[PDB]
RNA sequence: AUAAAAAUAUAAAUAAUUUUUAUUUGUUUUUAAACACCAUUAGGUAUAUGCAAAUAUAAAAUUAUAGUAAUUAUAAAUUA
RNA sequence: AAAAGGUAUUGUUGCCCACCAAUUUUUAUAAUAAAAAUAACGUGCAGUAAUUAAUAUAUUUAUAAAAAUAUAUUUU
């Protein structure tokens, strides 16, 4: 049963990329530095104060091309 | 139109095509049918050789059309009259004029119409444009003060 | 259900509303009045059909009359209720009868068998 | 498995499970719902 | 209280089915007109469609069948096809035809006094 | 739905699906049924925030609730029906309302409860419990 | 059957469908999924009887096969423009009545003269079922029921001697709502093509003040 | 139909197997209904149902002493107007007519 | 042709619905050469449908 | 017996075989003739042909002509076929 | 001869056809299942009544008059002369009701275009879809309300009671067309879920159509399984027509109800103000009626002119008062029934009784 | 309009026969004038060599 | 041991309500008309009038006629 | 020079498959009953895209795995 070649290490193309939105990165550091053990990266203090727009949604997941995200 | 008929025919002797025309609109006003526009074409040579009952194929064909108002069943009455004759080869049958493909609303504008206009023949050119514009302009000039006669 | 939404009741069943379906019986009806099955498991209900006895004397009702009926002291061994009013009687089938029709037709097929009954002409 | 049980994708909410337990019998007794048939308890 | 505000607002709802009752009877009065117009159009142009009644068609009948009788002081017409049929000459004789047709017609029928169709030249 | 073997949907629960739905793709407007306790559930949870604001365009069937978002995420977190059926409505005791704000101690109006009194009205259980009084229950969400 | 294995058979690779069957679907005629965001009369998008999806063809403009047309859909993205307001027939005075507004303001882009969302875009299972043939090229059952004809079959023969429905006054009834500000009556004041005004919260028993608050702004109108 | 179209659960893999059913499978229950077909075919298996018995309750025509394969198993108690009947029928369908609606004509079938 | 499994099932689908939602898949019997014409009179020369049968 | 023209044995060729009609002409292909190009002077009916046949070559014409004549495949198969070239 | 057998063969698929074949035309029920080789002779004067063309009766001529007379009076004065003013729009109040003639063509339209114009566009032409339109729109036009209800339950029922005939007709001409099967049943089944509101709103145009139609049969109950429950009956409940009677405008609702604080029934009420809520009683229940009414008079016969006999089954019953089961009463001895009364004694003690229930 | 044509015999039961007077509707693309939004690449590679010729 | 052959028609039928036997899902009449298929030189069969529910999923682990063993099915790694 | 599969899991000298012997155990005992377990001998080599591609349904066929045929379908 002749499946494509690479496939078996294909990313998931849908969530392949929330791993890397910088809103996930605003979250998951917010806590980590949060605790008080650990020292923040130099671009957290900063995008810190300049937290990412709010409605860059991927095309993923709004499922809308025409979409000026 | 109801229906339109090319009944194609063997060019028999003129005794014989009128006779058949003689019995086949007869056959329609037995029928409580109208006639609309009884064309007639000289013979020509089909695609197809034709065969009747002497199986000879026939490579020229004298032609009629025959546009109708008819009952829509008394329809199948004649044609069986029609395709049993021994002279036709072969009769369109369109069905479709009075709602043609490209339309849709009005009926009238179709049932009004001929074949000649339905389908627009192989003859025309780009010419029955400004011909068909004079026709309308010079009947619906008097298309009113005509029936306002009686 | 239905019967305490509608009626106060001194004990349960004693007010029954129904498709009155069934009179044959000589001054007798049959009422057709639901009660309420409540699961509690599923947190739901289902109200069910029972054929009842109803005296009627005087033989009103028709089939169909939608029927208030009542208990009493029994009535013979099965009818424990009489006919206690009409909600709505069957017009139809009164001038159905009145004309001298059955006030009903009857059922087109008889109870679910399991032999292939053939029936030619 | 095409005739396994069904699993949820994911738990259900325990207060959800909580909340579709207000109407069933071990609520009803302590309403008040039977009419103990019996000598019931001795 | 409540029963009075439900009656009222209902008497109104269904003077307002009753007033959409009566817009759209005049609604469809306006597509009859309309109707009319676009209509005894279609009807007078039907009015020019020739019919051919039973006392007439055995006369129509020779008139179309004489459409191309092998001589005419005027140019013939085409077909619903639009080629330059055969002109025939009476009960049944191809007696002219067209030189897209007279090599092949000739060639297969040897012995048939055959003509090559000339058709009315604007010449003259 | 059409035989026995259906759950019976509802405005309540088509509301909660749409929104959850809307959450999921990251639109901002959602055109939701439209019944009393449809809006209900709206006004309250726009009274919680949960939603950027609905609007009633006392369109007899529909009305358009306008979503918030936060860091990228659904500000409705989740958002459950009550009853993925209509035929069972599940009346909730005050008692069961009260041990909702009770976790382990700590009182938490976290998660917000609609329920429809007996009054005909339609308020969270936050209120319902300030009244000890309980309704059918519309949804959970949080 | 043998009621036991006859094989030492240890494939690895187990498909995230196989395993969250509750979120993907590999039937065919499922793969259009869980759409409760349409607006059919179901949330399973294969159960609704009505717009059978052409598969190859559809997606060039709304992103895949599956989801509504952009002319049919319920629920709107940020960034993404809603739809555009249908004006009158003739579209003379839909720039007219901006004459209260800035003189040069150009047509507005959320208006359209032809503006239907039951217009039913083309489908090839739904109106060439070419299923019960060879698939020759030549057959199908081309269904004719849906597009706008491109003959000249009508607006030749449909051309008439009178003059057109928006001359006679045939229609009655109007706009549906009524007299609306762009269409009917001369709209006075701003655009708002967001909806900043329309999600519109009232501050007000009367309603005389309506409110739209962000997180950090609070709009009072 | 009276007929068991699948005689085995052959679409058994992982919920979402995107087919009906795997070829593994499908080989397991054509070898399980290869095995039913000859035992029926080759004990010349004959059912019979005739109107107004209680279709359920099968007729086994192949089980009549006038019909049976077996010696020293008795096959079934009919009674006469009925075995006349039958026995008669599977004779019957023992040709096809010409002049009529054919049918499959089988040598086991006499 | 079966990675649109699902172009097919729309297709059938439809042709489903016309069939009454019932013979999903069924296609039209094949008929002869001379079906519609050497068959005699009463038994449908066009293959009809499936659900018609 | 009796054959289509697009059979393998279409025109058979024996003792027994017989072939209708006449064939002068108006021959019983008259109205069954695809592609006839009349000759110019002298030119090369090895042109003629060897550009007849690309065409019908490149228009997949000969693929089917060959094809569906040879075998009858089953309409699944015919469709399988035909669809995975329309997809290929 | 005997009954049809088929000779299944358990290793095919399906059995072979019956040796006594009987049928050839698979046989066309209705919608809950029974035959009709043809419809009734209503139904084909009804064919016949819409191949010939209905002509519009002359009821919207008079009706037309009588309500605009203006407008008449102008036709009055114009009759016959080519019109170019609608003087009768009022008179076909919508596309619909033109249906006397072709493309809705209103007879006072095509005075002055030809004789030939007027026969094309007559009832002689109309399609066959066109003719059966035609009865359908006059029909709902002379049982609707106002003539833009098409929603009506006269309405709908006579509507769909056309179109169900229409249906008939074509099948019991072309059989395996089953789709149409499928159409038919269910229209049908909605033409009988109308009709079981008409005959709930006002039965008098319920009979004209049932008579004029002839459709009872999609409304005879066809289950017994159903209709002895009252299912058949439920669903004029359902559909909300439980009260739409006027009793108060028929049946005087005066005894009709019992009473609270009495508890006496609906006849009891009627006899304590005197009056007969009784419906026709067929002969049956007149014959056991009389015979209960003379039951007294035979008691005054009988012991007084042969009070042998009186004497005679003195003797006989009063040894059986006597004799027997029974002699005092218990719970035990007289609870109503017996047999299901105990269940622990019927088939060994008490065989008197062969089933331990007999009665709801 | 094909099979109908042939079914009364005007249009040949198999052929073309309108075919060279047709190719001036036809469109002659490949011969010179380069059409960007052709499917042929031998047609593209003929003109990306002659321009590179 | 003859083989040349079977193309046409659109609108158009409203939706919601209890048909649970009703209908219904690919075996069809006829070569004296053939292809095809099967058997084999010596034939039959040669294609939707009965008959005949049945894929299109309402779900509780495989097998097994619903008593038998302790499970079985599965997909992407690896294969000149 | 460029794209390809496995029922095997160092993997085609790989596995399985059926009829073919005793055995066993339950039983709805159709030539010889049906099913569950198993590890002989023998006909073969039927499945792993596998020696005329496989899979479901059906007509026919038969030493067994199966085949001709007619349908679909790609777990080819």
């Amino acid at each position: 049963y002749k499946m494509p070649k690479n496939m078996g290490v294909a990313p998931r193309f849908d969530v392949w990329n929330e791993s890397y939105e910088p809103w996930q990165h605003m979250k998951r550091m917010g806590r980590l530095v949060g605790t008080g053990f650990y020292i923040p990266p130099e671009w957290y203090n900063h995008f810190r104060m300049f937290p990412p727009i709010n409605h860059n949604f991927q095309q993923e997941k709004t499922l809308n091309p025409r979409n000026e995200s | 139109v109801f229906y339109a008929f090319v009944l194609v025919m063997k060019p028999r002797q003129r005794r014989f095509t009128s006779q058949a025309l003689r019995e086949i609109a007869v056959a329609i006003y037995n029928n409580g049918g109208l006639i609309r526009k009884l064309s007639n074409e000289g013979v020509m040579r089909p695609y197809s050789r034709f065969r009747d009952a002497d199986n000879t194929p026939l490579t020229y064909a004298r032609y009629v059309t025959l546009q109708v108002d008819m009952g829509e069943e008394q329809m199948r009455k004649v044609e069986k009259i029609m395709k049993e004759h021994q002279d036709v080869f072969i009769t369109l049958n369109l069905n479709n004029l009075e709602r043609p493909v490209g339309i849709r609303y009005f009926p009238l504008d179709t049932f009004t119409r001929l074949e000649e206009e339905i389908n627009w023949p192989p003859q025309t050119s780009a010419d029955i444009y400004k011909q068909l514009e004079m026709n309308w302009k010079e009947f619906s000039r008097t298309r009113w003060s005509n029936f306002l006669r009686n | 259900d239905l019967t305490s939404l509608i009626f106060n009741q001194p004990r349960q069943g004693s007010d029954k509303i129904g498709y009155v379906v069934g009179t044959s019986m000589l001054k007798t009806a049959v009422v057709a009045a639901n009660h309420m099955v409540y699961y509690p498991k599923f947190n739901q209900r289902v109200s069910r059909t029972s054929r009842f006895f109803a005296h009627d004397e005087d033989l009103a009702c028709v089939e169909g009359d939608l029927v208030h009926i009542k208990q009493c002291r029994k009535i013979s061994k099965y009818k424990h209720y009489y006919v206690f009013s009409i909600l709505e009687p069957n017009i139809e089938g009164r001038e159905r009868l009145k004309l001298g029709l059955k006030a009903v037709p009857p059922p087109l097929f008889g109870y679910p068998v399991s032999r292939r009954i053939v029936k030619l002409n | 498995h095409r005739s396994g049980k069904a699993r949820a994708f994911v738990f259900r909410d325990p207060t959800l499970k909580m909340m579709r337990a207000g109407s069933g019998y071990q609520q009803l007794r302590r309403m008040g719902m039977p009419i103990q048939v019996s000598k019931g308890w001795r | 209280k409540k029963r009075l505000e439900a009656k009222q607002m209902t008497e109104g709802r269904q003077a307002l089915k009753k007033k959409h009752l009566d817009l759209l009877r005049e609604f469809h009065e306006r597509q009859f007109f309309f109707w009319y117009e676009r209509a005894s159009e279609r009807l007078q142009s039907m009015n020019l469609i020739q019919y051919i009644p039973q006392s007439r068609v055995q006369e129509h009948i020779e008139r179309e069948l004489d459409k191309y009788v092998a001589g005419k002081s005027e140019a013939y017409p085409l077909n619903f096809v639009g080629q330059m049929p055969l002109v025939e000459d009476r009960e049944g004789n191809i007696v002219e035809v067209p030189e897209g047709l007279l090599t092949n017609h000739v060639s297969e029928h040897p012995e048939s006094t055959v003509k090559p169709h000339q058709p009315h030249e604007s010449t003259s | 739905p059409r035989y026995w073997t259906y759950n019976v949907f509802t405005p309540v629960y088509d509301f909660c699906h749409r929104i959850r739905e809307a959450t999921e793709q990251r639109k901002r407007f959602v055109i939701v049924p439209s019944t009393v306790e449809t809006r209900g559930c709206a006004r309250v949870m726009l009274g919680h925030g949960l939603v950027a604001g609905f609007r009633d365009f006392h369109n007899d069937r529909a009305f358009a609730v306008e979503l918030k978002y936060f860091q990228g995420d659904s500000t409705i977190n989740v958002i459950e029906p009550c009853a993925y059926d209509g035929k069972t409505e599940f009346e909730w005791s005050p008692k069961m309302m009260r041990r909702l704000m009770n976790t382990h101690g700590i009182h938490n109006r976290l998660v917000v409860y609609i329920c429809r009194t007996a009054d005909n009205r339609v308020i969270d259980h936050i209120q319902a419990v300030k009244e000890n009084v309980g309704g059918r229950g519309l949804i959970m969400v949080h | 059957i043998k009621t036991l294995d006859v094989r030492e058979y240890r494939p690895l690779a187990t498909p995230i469908e196989f395993r969250f069957y509750q979120r993907y679907a590999n039937h065919p005629n499922r793969q259009s999924g869980i759409q409760f965001l349409t607006h059919y009369n179901t949330h399973q998008r294969f159960r609704v009887n009505k717009d059978y999806i052409d598969y190859m063809h559809w997606g060039k403009e709304q992103g895949q096969a599956r989801l509504p047309h952009r002319h049919q859909r319920v629920a709107f993205d940020f960034d993404d423009q809603l739809h555009p307001t249908r004006t009158l027939d003739n579209e003379g005075d839909s720039y007219a009545w901006c004459a209260e507004q800035d003189p040069t303001l150009g047509p507005h882009p959320d208006l359209d003269a032809s503006f239907d969302p039951n217009r039913r875009v083309f489908s090839h299972p739904e109106h060439w079922n070419k299923m019960f043939s060879k698939r020759r090229p030549g057959e199908g059952r081309i269904d004719l029921r849906v597009l706008p004809s491109q003959s000249l079959l009508g607006p030749l023969m449909e051309q008439s001697d009178t003059q057109g429905a928006a001359y006679f006054r045939y229609d009655n009834r109007g706009h549906s709502n009524g007299r609306v500000p762009g269409l009917n009556t001369p709209f006075f004041g701003e655009f708002d093509r967001k909806m900043m005004q329309a999600m519109s919260r009232p501050l007000n028993a009367d309603r005389t003040i309506t409110g739209n608050d962000g997180r950090f702004s609070k709009t009072i109108m | 139909r009276w007929a068991a179209k699948f005689y085995g659960r052959v679409t058994f893999g992982p919920r979402n197997y995107p087919y009906p059913s795997s070829r593994w499978l499908a080989r397991r229950f054509k070898m399980k209904k290869h095995r039913i077909i000859k035992r029926f075919r080759f004990r010349r298996y004959k059912l019979a149902a005739v109107a107004n018995l209680p279709f359920a309750k099968m007729i086994r025509v192949g089980l009549l002493p006038e019909l049976k394969s077996s010696k020293t198993k008795k096959g079934d108690d009919v009674e006469a107007d009925l075995s006349g009947r039958l026995v008669s029928a599977v004779r019957s369908s023992g040709g096809k007519k010409k002049g009529n609606r054919g049918r499959p004509k089988s040598k086991y079938q006499i | 042709p079966h990675d649109w499994r699902h172009f097919y099932a729309q297709e059938k689908l439809v042709r489903e619905r016309q069939q009454n939602g019932h013979a999903y898949g069924r296609r039209p019997k094949q008929f002869s050469f001379g079906a519609r014409y050497v068959k005699t009179e009463g038994y449908g020369k066009r293959p009809r449908l499936p659900y018609n049968k | 017996g009796g054959y289509m023209m697009y059979h393998r044995k279409s025109m058979g060729t024996m003792k027994y075989s017989k072939w209708k009609g006449a064939h002068g002409g108006v021959s019983h292909f008259y109205g069954r003739t695809p592609m006839v190009e009349e000759v110019k002077r002298n030119e090369p009916i090895t042109l003629i042909d060897r550009r007849i046949m690309h065409y019908v070559h490149r228009s997949r014409l000969r693929h089917f002509q060959l094809f569906r004549s040879y075998q009858q495949k089953s309409n699944a198969t015919e469709c399988k076929l035909r669809e995975g070239e329309m997809l290929r | 001869e005997h009954p049809s057998i088929w000779l299944w063969y358990p290793w095919r698929m399906n059995p072979e056809p019956p040796t006594p074949g009987m049928p050839q035309r698979r046989a066309l029920k209705n919608l809950h299942g029974a035959v009709f080789t043809d419809l009734t002779p209503v139904q084909k004067k009804r064919q016949e009544q819409m191949l010939y063309g209905i002509n519009i009766p002359e009821t919207r001529q008079m009706k037309f008059e009588q309500e605009h007379p203006l407008l008449a009076s102008a036709l009055r004065q114009l009759d016959g002369q080519p019109k170019g003013f609608p003087f009768w729009y009022k008179k076909y109040p919508t596309r619909r009701h033109a249906y006397g003639n072709r493309f809705s063509i209103p007879d006072e339209m095509l005075e002055g275009y030809g004789e030939e114009m007027k026969k094309a566009l007559s009832k002689e032409m109309m399609s066959i879809q066109e003719k059966q339109f035609a009865q359908e729109a006059m029909y709902m036009e002379r049982y609707a309300e106002h003539d833009f209800d098409t929603t009506s339950p006269a309405v709908l029922a006579v509507k769909r009671a056309l179109k169900c005939r229409v249906l008939r007709n074509h099948l019991l001409t072309n059989p395996h067309n089953n789709i149409i099967k499928a159409v038919l049943a269910n229209t049908e089944k909605k033409l009988s879920h109308a009709l079981r509101k008409l005959r709930k709103v006002d039965f008098k145009k319920y009979w004209e159509i049932i008579r004029d139609h002839d459709v009872q049969d999609v409304l005879q109950p066809s289950n017994l399984v159903t209709y002895r429950q009252g299912a058949y009956w439920k669903y004029d409940w359902n559909a909300g027509l439980a009260i739409s009677t006027n009793l108060a405008d028929v049946l005087d609702p005066r005894g009709l109800n019992g009473c609270v604080e009495t508890g006496r029934s609906r006849s009891e009420v009627a006899r304590d103000l005197g009056l007969s809520y009784t419906r026709p009683l067929q002969e049956n229940e007149k014959k056991q009626l009389s015979h209960q009414a003379l039951y007294y008079e035979r008691l005054a016969k009988f012991k007084m002119e042969q009070p042998e006999a009186a004497r005679a089954l003195e003797r006989e019953r009063f040894v059986r008062k006597f004799s027997g089961m029974f002699a005092k009463m218990d719970i035990k001895s007289g609870a109503p029934d017996f047999p299901s009364t105990y269940r622990k004694l019927l088939g060994t003690k008490v065989v008197r009784w062969a089933s331990k229930r007999h009665g709801p | 309009a094909k099979a109908q044509a042939v079914r009364i015999g005007l249009y040949p039961r198999f052929g073309n026969p309108f075919w060279f007077r047709s190719q001036k509707f036809r469109p002659k693309a490949y011969q010179e004038n380069y059409d960007p939004t052709t499917y042929s690449t031998k047609h593209t590679m003929e003109h990306f060599a002659y321009n590179w010729v």
